[PDB]
């Protein structure tokens, strides 16, 4: 008289859904992250060079 | 601390030219200008290498 299973089952997919989509984004940004700190480090290396250079 | 001192001893010596000791002051001056670059050179590579291993 009490459908108690449908609606856990509904709450664990809907759970499920944000749980892989959190772990697949934080991966991503955190890499995104790491790219833009070594682009500076070869921006601030060549830049350097030059200045001395000069 | 090498370098300050062999360069203050290049003004002490040459306020008129001692033509004696004029073919060994060269080889001073080019040996320790030439050992200074090697070593800043190396510690410039070493500490980028240390800001980029975070």
């Amino acid at each position: 008289v009490i459908p108690w299973q449908t609606f856990d089952e509904t709450i664990k997919e809907l759970s499920r859904f944000k749980q892989e989509y959190s772990q697949a984004a934080s991966v991503l940004v955190g890499d995104i992250k790491t790219l833009l700190m070594d682009s500076q480090d070869k921006y601030f290396e060549a830049t350097q060079t030059v200045y001395e250079w000069c | 601390g090498v370098a300050t001192q062999l360069l203050a001893a290049y003004i002490l010596l040459f306020d008129e030219y001692n033509e004696k000791k004029a073919s060994a002051q060269k080889d001073i001056l080019i040996k320790v200008l030439d050992d200074g670059i090697t070593k800043l050179n190396e510690a410039q590579k070493s500490l980028l290498v240390s800001s980029q291993s975070f």
